[PDB]
Order: structure tokens, then sequence, then C-alpha cells
């Protein structure tokens, strides 16, 4: 997720933990502060998409 | 028995007897009904004869 | 459920549940998108299933 969309061309690089959940958390890593990168998933002998 | 839907709905009646008048009254009731795009329609109006 | 308002936010800030896990669905959209039906089943379930 993020603050909201992108405007075309951008790059963002920021890193930081948004809070996904509903408490101020103050960027603290844990429950209703997720983690915003995630990783694809290649293996060789799996579907086309 | 009634089972399986997904409608229920309780209100003030339509039909009422509102002459109170010993006749002469007579309470015209006229209703029509109609179903267009998923939504039924009563309309009416008590008037003396 | 049907006929009804749908406070998912409420419900997402009321009480503290272990998981907020919608599959396909954004928890931010539970307040705009309108549905017809709702079907809420709850047990208890073992930490490992």
């Amino acid at each position: 997720f993020r603050k909201s969309n992108l405007k075309p061309f951008e790059r963002d690089i920021s890193t930081e933990i948004y809070q996904a959940g509903s408490t101020p958390c103050n960027g603290v890593e844990g429950f209703n502060c997720y983690f915003p990168l995630q990783s694809y998933g290649f293996q060789p002998t799996n579907g086309v998409g | 028995s009634a089972n399986n839907c997904t409608f229920e709905y309780v209100s003030q009646p339509f039909l009422m007897d509102l002459e109170g008048k010993q006749g002469n009254f007579k309470n015209l009731r006229e209703f029509v009904f109609k179903n267009i795009d998923g939504y039924f329609k009563i309309y009416s109006k008590h008037t003396p004869i | 459920i049907s006929n009804c308002v749908a406070d998912y936010s409420v419900l997402y800030n009321s009480a503290s549940f272990s998981t907020f896990k919608c599959y396909g669905v954004s928890p931010t959209k539970l307040n705009d998108l309108c549905f017809t039906n709702v079907y809420a089943d709850s047990f208890v379930i073992r930490g490992d299933e």
C-alpha cells in the first residue's frame, strides 16, 4: 500500500513502514504496521502468469 | 413455513378503515403494483365515495 | 445479512482480532462498495488450522 497514487513517471524509494492498522504507532514494526515491500516468487516449473 | 429468503419488513399498515363517519364515504381504495429493475412500488390513497 | 449498513471500520477498531486478512478486498473499500448479501460464519478453530 501507499499514501496515494503516483504522478506519471515518478519514482519512489521510501522504505518506511506505513501504518496499515488504525492506531498511530509512530513507525514501530509489528501488527497494524505492515512492511510495504514484499517480493515475487520465481519457480521454473509453475504457472505462466 | 418461511425460510431461505432475503427480506422481512413490518411497518404502518396501508389498508385502514379511516371512515369513522357512519357511511357516505365508503373508503375508496386504489392500488398500483409494478416491478422495474428489482424495485416493487405501491401507490394508493383513500377517498370518499 | 441483507438490507443493512456495514460499519466494518468500527469492527476494525473496537476490538483486538488476530488477523484482519481479507482475500481480494482491501479494508479501505469496506465503507465504499455496496453488496447484496453478507454471510457471517463463526466458530472455534485450532491455531494450527
